[PDB]
């Protein structure tokens, strides 16, 4: 399963 | 240098898919389509905020060339003793409209315009109990007048505040509750941390009975403590040169808590 | 009290739901042989109902009869120490 | 001196053909044939004056035989607390006519006469909120009496001024929004700046993950900061005899902000 | 005047490397590197503030030419009934900015800016229980949002105050307890004052059994009484001309307690 | 009378090179070549105005016959509550252009012409918080329309004034801070002052540990207090007949503070 | 082993 770096979701969000 | 990359990685943060996060997202998606206001409650380390951020990062602001962004989900966090003008200020800034000087009715009329113009479907309010009691009039207003699912997020304190007013309690009765990990669910989650988050080069076999007597006692089932305890034990082990955690070093970390 | 606390025989108790009821009055129901845990009941529609179990913070693994807590409290008040 | 040539170049200015600029010109071309008044809004570092100036450098004045110059687009920036006289003085002077000792109701009539004579199709009023509230009656009179599209350009305060008067809000109800850079659009733009603007002999390859973290933090999506920062890093670097911008010199610049 | 020089010296203060202080600094470096918030507790004369000043006076502010100071550790002490503004006022002044008149949110925004600008790693709050209950919302916020280890210092009443808010209690859970001296440790410490602090012209042999009974009954093991009893006995005995402390003169000082 | 010659020397100002001053001169020379506006901040007795004076004089006018004199650096002090007319009045006067009665847009037009004519690179405003809020619009106009670096200079109150307007905050986002004297730097600076400014007929030897304790408590690190305390103590010393500063008069001067 | 004067620590501070 995938686990998301919280700063990568912060970078990829609009 | 090998060590210093791992020490930087371990001090960072990540979102792990877990059942409690998956269970919230499939409930919030239902409330977004049905336009129903509701509340997420639970204890102060269950990871409610990471679950709500993980949801904000699913529905990203869609863009059309010359228009305000289409923003399906808004998430805000109020400051302490938040007044009506402070709530409206933040909703307006989040949608990327700069906030000029004015009176509370100017801020209200502008917030109501931008919530319509950006096509908002859900408004998630974290730490809802920082709101001053009168502001709830403006929160109920947004939710009855606009088609917006207001979600209030908070600890048991929130309900003690809410029960002071029938008018609010009744808009926000539907709730999902976050709990603590136990039994097989705590045991399975420790293995997910070992493989997916710690990534230590020798396996620490943290699911063993002697390691789980430490972790279950120290973390009390909170995901907040589990992430903090294990990252500290991994930083401390690698900076001492061991390629995996051991019974005495995890005991040294757990003794502080 | 605020934050779901109850005070009883100088011990301070907290429990799983109490914070949502702050300012209400609850009927504590307790065993004098061991007061480290108390059952909390509340009144709804003039019908008493069970609310939660409240546990004396930081001594959940001990035991105290009410007589031990009362006698020790007198010694603390006589000594002049905080409780 | 070869080095002295490059610092004189980087100190200056240039226009990059960004999607947002293309989006404005395509929108204003609909408005110019339709003759509809409108407004452009957005944050102060998003590119608005430069995007409007590029539209003025398209559609430069015609001069057929025995006619006045035909001037399809007029662009002006008022002075602060601009009165009814000062607006007419700017429109007259942009059209190259000299003006002599009028009372305000002479300046009005001479402005209407040159706006007719030059065949003006559009009037772009930059920093529109420098206008005093009473001058909008002259802006509405230009827009209604003549076949002119007026474009008000400004920040979120402009809206606050307009919303104070129904007469104006309605003539200028339609609008386009300028917004900040994000995601793959920020990355593509940094790559374009490196090859298009900086032109150092060796590649700096700033689209590299490690370098975009410095720029994203340093610039927060504003096209303004991005340009200043990349220029200042090329100037400083060149003065010290380096062939490239590198990690350390770029952090040295960004810390000042 | 040799007497008056010793009376001017002895009424002064010193910091001694003791085990309790060396222990705290090893622990606070752990919390600063790991960015984890925590609390230090223990009875009122154990010397917790001296142990924290010995930390603040190590880890000195770093100066870079014309930049604001880089300040790794901040120690503040609040006034009674400290409100949100008073906390923000003091953090701003400690980093050397003058605080200008504003609303609570102006102080909040400026404080967040100077904490992030001065690169603060740890914030130490002495006498934490002077904080008004609402201010902990702003302390939790500083610690959630910025990478800052907040350390609360207090005594056993602080725990009675922390336990009235679930949000504070479950964050500030890690802790170190300052304890009293006994046995060999009290015995060894008395020799350190005789040879490193008092500087009397002949040995007073304070560690002898006939003298340790006097000092044990006087001090109860508190380092803050040991320094007070032994300075007062030195001041007094020099004003009578002896080169020592002896049984009867020490029993005169101890009979005041 | 030899004594009178020396009393007249001490009352007059002079400039002593110091690290802080050098730091600014180099920073401002980066900004001047890059034509980037910025601001300088710091407490009111750090000697900011004086550093700018020292800077101006290095770069006084250059000229040829018939060609109006080129003036790279313009410096002005605005009076209290400075309006758009009075700012332009001062810039016109510093450039030594003769001036006559007119409307504000006549002063504006004249000011823009003389700034362009004299080839100005950099415009330095002292006490910049004194400006009325509507003048910063003319200052942004100077900066955007002309190749000029505007350097706002002031105290922490300057930033509180700037953050009230996004349009200004962004042009002037970069900054440098003037700090206080401490440690070895205060000590070396006191020694320089003795050799370079005081020059009394017998060395006072101020670096002595007991003298610096007097100067430190009396001055708290401000260069503007240091120079003032020492001049009054040297004038007092000479008029009491001493051939150097002594402890007995230096304490008396400090007792007034 | 080293001992410190409280006031020397103040004098040495930032
Ligand atoms: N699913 C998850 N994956 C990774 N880390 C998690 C997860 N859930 C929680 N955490 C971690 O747990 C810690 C606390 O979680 P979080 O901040 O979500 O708490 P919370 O329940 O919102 O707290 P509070 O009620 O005080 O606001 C953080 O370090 C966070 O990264
Ligand atoms: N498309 C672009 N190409 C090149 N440079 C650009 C572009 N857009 C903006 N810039 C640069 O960014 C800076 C600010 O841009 P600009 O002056 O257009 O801002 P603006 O949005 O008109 O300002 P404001 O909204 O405050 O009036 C300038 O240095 C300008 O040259
Ligand atoms: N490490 C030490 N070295 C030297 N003297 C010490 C030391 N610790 C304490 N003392 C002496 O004893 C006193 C103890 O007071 P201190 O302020 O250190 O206690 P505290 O624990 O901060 O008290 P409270 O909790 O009541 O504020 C000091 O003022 C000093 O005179
Ligand atoms: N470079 C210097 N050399 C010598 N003396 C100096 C220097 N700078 C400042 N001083 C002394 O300290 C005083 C403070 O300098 P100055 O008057 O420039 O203060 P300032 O920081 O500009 O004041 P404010 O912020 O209140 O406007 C001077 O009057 C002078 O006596
Ligand atoms: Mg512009
Ligand atoms: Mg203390
Ligand atoms: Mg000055």
């Amino acid at each position: 399963i995938e686990v998301w770096d919280y700063e990568q979701l912060r970078e990829e969000y609009g | 240098e090998w060590l210093q990359a791992e020490i930087a990685r371990l001090k960072g943060k990540s979102i792990v898919p877990l059942q409690q996060v998956k269970t919230l997202h499939d409930w919030l998606d239902g409330k977004r389509k049905a336009r129903k206001s509701c509340r997420v409650v639970g204890e102060s380390r269950t990871g409610k905020t990471v679950a709500c951020d993980a949801y904000r990062y699913r529905h990203k602001p869609q863009q059309e060339a010359g228009r305000p962004p289409t923003v399906p989900v808004v998430y805000i966090r109020p400051h302490q003793k938040c007044g009506p003008k402070d709530l409206f200020k933040k909703i307006t800034e989040y949608l990327k409209y700069r906030v000029t000087k004015g009176t509370v009715s100017d801020f209200r009329d502008r917030t109501i315009e931008v919530l319509k113009g950006c096509g908002v479907e859900m408004l998630i309010i974290d730490e809802a109990d920082r709101l001053k009691p009168e502001t709830f009039a403006d929160v109920r207003d947004i939710a009855e007048d606009l088609g917006i699912a207001v979600v209030l997020v908070g600890t048991d304190r929130l309900d003690a505040v809410i029960k002071r007013d029938e008018q609010v309690l009744e808009r926000f009765r539907a709730h999902l509750r976050f709990g603590k990990l136990s039994g097989e669910d705590f045991k399975n989650t420790v293995e997910m941390w070992e493989q997916m988050v710690l990534k230590l080069p020798v396996s620490s076999n943290l699911k063993s009975k002697e390691m789980l007597r430490i972790l279950t006692s120290a973390t009390e089932g909170y995901i907040g403590r589990l992430d903090e305890i294990l990252r500290e034990a991994a930083i401390r082990s690698l900076s001492r040169g061991l390629k995996k955690i051991d019974k005495a070093v995890l005991q040294e970390v757990a003794k502080e808590y | 009290q605020r934050g779901g606390c109850l005070q009883f025989q100088n011990l301070m108790y907290r429990g799983e739901y109490l914070a949502g009821y702050a300012g209400e009055t609850v009927n504590l129901r307790f065993d004098p042989r061991d007061i480290t845990t108390i059952l909390v009941y509340r009144q709804e529609n003039n019908q008493e109902v069970f609310l939660t179990r409240a546990h004396a913070q930081g001594l959940e693994t001990e035991q105290l009869a009410l007589d031990e807590a009362e006698a020790a409290s007198r010694r603390l008040r006589t000594a002049g120490k905080t409780i």
